[PDB]
């Protein structure tokens, strides 16, 4: 959670809430995106899917 | 492309390099005529990059080929930077590909056809061999 | 279209 | 199964354990009376253990049920595997439950690229023996000819295909053998050999059991 | 490993259902997949051409899009399914 770091985190509005992190990397996903995909361009586009019930923390202050 | 093989060279001569206006590939295209060539939305074409068409390899100085001005860049409106839905743009050549041996179009299917599932097909490109 | 004039040779 | 993932006790109901006093290969349930193994597989007085999960523990849903016959494809060549197919006659009729069921036979050769459910007792580990108590499962894409004959040149007939991984880590082992790989709801394969286990660049072959379908029905009426 | 040279790859279509099967709900309707067969497009590839025979032609059926973060070989390149995008294709021609 805090470790990785996710700007733009949705979640579901549900308790648990069911969040994401829509964050666009280059060339890979967070250190702790277990479901990463990414565009086969350079740089590559690398989003995470990964469904969690919190958002990680974020990226900027 | 992993685990491909290495084309003949000029044998697919709709495959473009896009690159940056040093000649750093970034993403391929194809030609689709002597003016245009399709490429993904997401590789984020301008007008400053250059569409190189006729390559076969990229660390040769000595190959025909055609480095070509975009005058405009076409991103589909539905093209959906999160989701990479609708994964396509066109690139308006400032001038016309010379087609040659080594450079001309790709075929357009039309909206309606069938490629079936299970259907083997090629695709090519300068990207990794390796991950 | 989509007939190289150098055919592709694919393994 | 190396790289994979616990089953569910049940989950994958056609796969059967083939018992020789211990665990041996696996197998597939291909209706009441049939099951679908590996000829390398092949030797006297097979028992059958369907409905099995956990295979060291009696949990209460198996069937030990005896080979009555085993019969291994005519063409089966031990040294290349080619046509590494054999069929297992039951002694009785397994009681079909939604535990243990059927698979069905491919229609068509499933394509490349298609993803599949490969499971057995195998060993889990690519370096190194640790055999599961439970059914291990797998999803694995199968590879394209050219991707299983550039792994393994000269070795690779038209009886066989790859599925599994390219770069390794996930893979059938020793102990899966004879047993399934369903794609689509189709018994396209059957675990059959490989290079070590879950090795890069070194997938498992599978007897490619869409060529066997008329043989096995063949079989299965004839016996 | 970039290559200098041109590279290039057969690999089957897959049906969005067995794509799916992958990638679960990524997979959009203008996307079609291909591969998870022992090759990858992969880093460098994005806008090239994934092309299937149409009577002798080869014709543009994907532009490799994404898939992969590590090009595995055996998940499915995801494309944008061209037959999806080409009348938008035509009509920008048209237009222009
Ligand atoms: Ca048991």
């Amino acid at each position: 959670s805090s470790k990785p770091c996710c700007d733009r985190c949705e979640c579901t509005k549900s308790i648990p809430p069911q969040c994401r992190c829509s964050d666009v990397r280059l060339n890979s996903c967070h250190s702790a995106c277990k479901s990463c995909a990414c565009t086969f361009s350079i740089p590559a586009q690398c989003f995470c899917g990964d469904i969690n019930d919190f958002c990680y923390k974020p990226c900027k202050s | 492309i992993v685990n491909g093989e290495e084309a003949v060279p000029g044998s697919w001569p709709w495959q473009v390099s896009l690159q940056d206006k040093t000649g750093f590939h970034f993403c391929g295209g194809s030609l689709i005529n002597e003016n245009w060539v399709v490429t993904a939305a997401h590789c984020g074409v301008t007008t400053s990059d250059v569409v190189v068409a006729g390559e076969f390899d990229q660390g040769s100085s000595s190959e025909k080929i055609q480095k070509l001005k975009i005058a405009k860049v076409f991103k589909n409106s539905k093209y959906n930077s999160l989701t990479i839905n609708n994964d396509i743009t066109l690139l308006k050549l400032s001038t016309a590909a010379s087609f040659s041996q080594t450079v001309s179009a790709v075929c357009l299917p039309s909206a309606s056809d069938d490629f079936a599932a299970g259907t083997t097909c090629v695709t090519t490109g300068w990207g990794l061999t390796r991950y | 279209c989509g007939v190289p004039a150098i055919q592709p040779v694919l393994s | 199964i190396v790289g994979g993932y616990t089953c569910g006790a049940n989950t994958v109901p056609y796969q059967v354990s083939l018992n020789s006093g211990y665990h041996f290969c696996g197998g597939s349930l291909i209706n009441s009376q049939w099951v679908v193994s590996a000829a390398h597989c092949y030797k006297s007085g097979i028992q059958v253990r369907l409905g099995e999960d956990n295979i060291n523990v009696v949990e209460g849903n198996e069937q030990f049920i005896s080979a009555s016959k085993s019969i291994v494809h005519p063409s089966y060549n031990s040294n290349t595997l080619n046509n590494d197919i054999m069929l297992i006659k039951l002694k009785s009729a397994a009681s079909l439950n939604s535990r243990v069921a059927s698979i069905s036979l491919p229609t068509s050769c499933a394509s490349a690229g298609t993803q599949c459910l490969i499971s057995g007792w195998g060993n889990t580990k690519s370096s190194g023996t640790s055999y599961p108590d439970v059914l291990k499962c797998l999803k694995a894409p199968i590879l394209s000819d050219s991707s299983c004959k550039s792994a393994y040149p000269g070795q690779i007939t038209s009886n066989m295909f790859c599925a599994g991984y390219l770069e390794g880590g996930k893979d059938s082992c020793q102990g899966d053998s004879g047993g399934p790989v369903v794609c689509s709801g189709k018994l396209q394969g059957i675990v059959s050999w490989g290079s070590g286990c879950a090795q890069k660049n070194k997938p498992g072959v599978y007897t490619k059991v869409c060529n066997y379908v008329s043989w096995i029905k063949q079989t299965i009426a004839s016996n | 490993n970039t290559p200098d040279r041109l590279q290039q790859a057969s690999l089957p279509l897959l049906s969005n259902t067995n794509c799916k099967k992958y990638w679960g709900t990524k997979i959009k309707d203008a996307m079609i997949c291909a591969g998870a067969s022992g090759v990858s497009s992969c880093m460098g590839d994005s806008g090239g051409p994934l092309v299937c025979k149409k009577n002798g032609a080869w014709t543009l059926v994907g532009i490799v899009s994404w898939g992969s973060s590590t090009c595995s070989t055996s998940t499915p390149g995801v494309y944008a399914r061209v037959t999806a995008l080409v009348n938008w294709v035509q009509q920008t021609l048209a237009a222009n």
